[PDB]
């Protein structure tokens, strides 16, 4: 459950990512595949070599979904319903994987936006990613 | 924990540059701010009511330095983590009753702190090597439950 | 995230508990204290002997909070705000304990209401207890 | 796993009354219904789209009986759970990549099923003894990850 300050902290941090959102998304996926190789089992159809266009393209989709989640932070089940259909109903992604990707996104933000990655902002982003994760892994239709 | 020779070299080189006075305290401080129930284990530290109170608390800094020392010891004994941390595991499991999920959380917060300090130098392959390390340390701290 | 069927299943199942709400609450706590002794650390001030009036009294409060959660299932952060402040801010309950109590409540319902404890209802109650748990362990103020 | 002589007696007596054709299939079926991502590991079972399709699926029933057999093997080797489940741990970790939290979930679903079947006879002390057993089995299955 997000507080009003958490929503503001996430909007500020994610806003600072701006146009490089896709780059952060791609790096988080690369970090996830290398750090937690079991996550690759969900992407057998991907070229997962370093600098692969497929990982870059997917990174942009993930990052754009997060931008959409921020923009509809109080209406996430309705706004992310298509992504829950995909991850919970079709792919049946084990929720542990969402904790792994969430951690890799936090790492990416800590490495590239150090001035923005304060302890308060780290706390708000971790809660935000856990809420987005609950929505994507739950069957609510 | 098995690291490749390239991984061992990159892990050692980065670790040698770690600010021993800051990194441990920042990892512990962030654990307390991000996962607030962990504060229950540190009531003797006094004021932990705000992120600024946590981060500037000298008991958080001193204890964090001890935590960093134990991870440093883990890096020196990757082939014998359970034996090295046998006494530390008895303290956390038998005396403190820390739920093991919290050991994984601290390891990952430490990874976030290393990324925060090293920026672009904390590359995805460097992170991967550090994830093997922190998973091994967390597993050795939880072994007395097993 | 709860589906419309989950809400209906929870309202029906929790409605069948009726007058026994407090009894089930007390038994779930007893099961938790015996099965997971670490949970006793939160209750040093309680008489935890079998059939203790304190455990019976507390069991009724827990069960009544759950009845209130069912009655406000789509507005739980607002309706449970005082309980969230108690468990997350004051008591600092490790979230693992909520999984333990939730499991003991499911065990109690399985043992005493077998006709109601269908796989669909078990799934809906488990999701409901996880949503209540997220609210009680989050600081949203 | 250490059980008291009274616990060992109560666990053995209840276990001897378990319906071998139902309990295992019901525990597996409920794991698939309650935690739907576990269905990803059982795509060869066919239709798992509804609770009725899961509960009446003969592959769920037969596999559930094998799972019950492994918990039963655990009860016969409480002093050597790690060794007894070594081959199963390698299968679940190295080959299937089953996250260990799912082992804890199945153990607890089995406890719910035993409560469902035994009612008032599945007393809080009887449950406590069974929780020690299922935790030991989940830990042994997760040993090859450690
Ligand atoms: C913050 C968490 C996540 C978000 C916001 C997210 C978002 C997305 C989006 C937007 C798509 C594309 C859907 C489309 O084409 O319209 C997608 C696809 C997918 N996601 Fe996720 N995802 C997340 C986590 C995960 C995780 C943790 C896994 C597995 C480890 C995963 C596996 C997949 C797979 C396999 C696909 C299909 C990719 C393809 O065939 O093109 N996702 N995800
Ligand atoms: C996995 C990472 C962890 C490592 C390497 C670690 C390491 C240490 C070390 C080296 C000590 C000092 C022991 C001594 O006196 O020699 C310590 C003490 C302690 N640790 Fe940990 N720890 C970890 C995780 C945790 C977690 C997650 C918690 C609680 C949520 C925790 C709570 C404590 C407490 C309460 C003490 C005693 C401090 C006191 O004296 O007031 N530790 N830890
Ligand atoms: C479904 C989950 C839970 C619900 C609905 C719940 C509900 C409640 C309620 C209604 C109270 C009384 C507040 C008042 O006096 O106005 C309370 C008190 C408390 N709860 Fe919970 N609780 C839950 C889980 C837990 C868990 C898992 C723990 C720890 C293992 C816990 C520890 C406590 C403690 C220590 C108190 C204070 C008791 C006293 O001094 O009287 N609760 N809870
Ligand atoms: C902790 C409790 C568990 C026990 C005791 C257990 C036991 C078993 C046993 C005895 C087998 C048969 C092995 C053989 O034929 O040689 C098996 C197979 C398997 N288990 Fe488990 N298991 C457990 C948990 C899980 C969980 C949580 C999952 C997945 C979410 C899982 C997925 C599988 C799969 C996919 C197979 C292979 C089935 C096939 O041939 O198609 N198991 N398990
Ligand atoms: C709009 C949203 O509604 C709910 C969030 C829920 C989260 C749960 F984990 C369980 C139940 C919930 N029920 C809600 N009605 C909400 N409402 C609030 O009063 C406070 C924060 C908030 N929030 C936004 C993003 C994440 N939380
Ligand atoms: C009213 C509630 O609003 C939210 C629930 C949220 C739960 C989260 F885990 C994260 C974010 C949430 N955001 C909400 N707006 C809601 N809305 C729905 O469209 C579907 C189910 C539902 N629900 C009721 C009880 C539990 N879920």
């Amino acid at each position: 459950v997000l507080s009003p300050a958490d929503k503001t902290n996430v909007k500020a941090a994610w806003g600072k990512v701006g146009a490089h959102a896709g780059e952060y998304g791609a790096e988080a996926l690369e970090r996830m595949f290398l750090s937690f190789p079991t996550t690759k089992t969900y992407f057998p159809h991907f070229d997962l070599s370093h600098g692969s266009a497929q990982v870059k393209g997917h990174g942009k989709k993930v990052a754009d979904a997060l931008t959409n989640a921020v923009a509809h932070v109080d209406d996430m089940p309705n706004a992310l319903s298509a992504l829950s259909d995909l991850h919970a109903h079709k792919l049946r992604v084990d929720p542990v994987n969402f904790k792994l990707l969430s951690h890799c996104l936090l790492v990416t933000l800590a490495a590239h936006l150090p001035a923005e990655f304060t302890p308060a902002v780290h706390a708000s982003l971790d809660k935000f990613l856990a809420s987005v994760s609950t929505v994507l892994t739950s069957k609510y239709r | 924990v098995h690291l490749t020779p390239e991984e061992k070299s990159a892990v050692t080189a980065l670790w040698g540059k770690v600010n021993v006075d800051e990194v441990g305290g920042e990892a512990l401080g962030r654990l307390l701010v991000v996962y607030p129930w962990t504060q229950r284990f540190f009531e003797s530290f006094g004021d932990l009511s705000t992120p600024d109170a946590v981060m500037g608390n000298p008991k958080v800094k001193a204890h964090g330095k001890k935590v960093l020392g134990a991870f440093s010891d883990g890096l020196a004994h990757l082939d014998n983590l359970k034996g090295t941390f046998a006494t530390l595991s008895e303290l956390h499991c038998d005396k403190l009753h820390v739920d093991p999920e919290n050991f994984r959380l601290l390891g990952n917060v430490l990874v976030c702190v290393l990324a925060h300090h090293f920026g672009k130098e904390f590359t995805p392959p460097v992170q991967a090597a550090y994830q093997k390390v922190v998973a091994g340390v967390a597993n050795a701290l939880a072994h007395k439950y097993h």
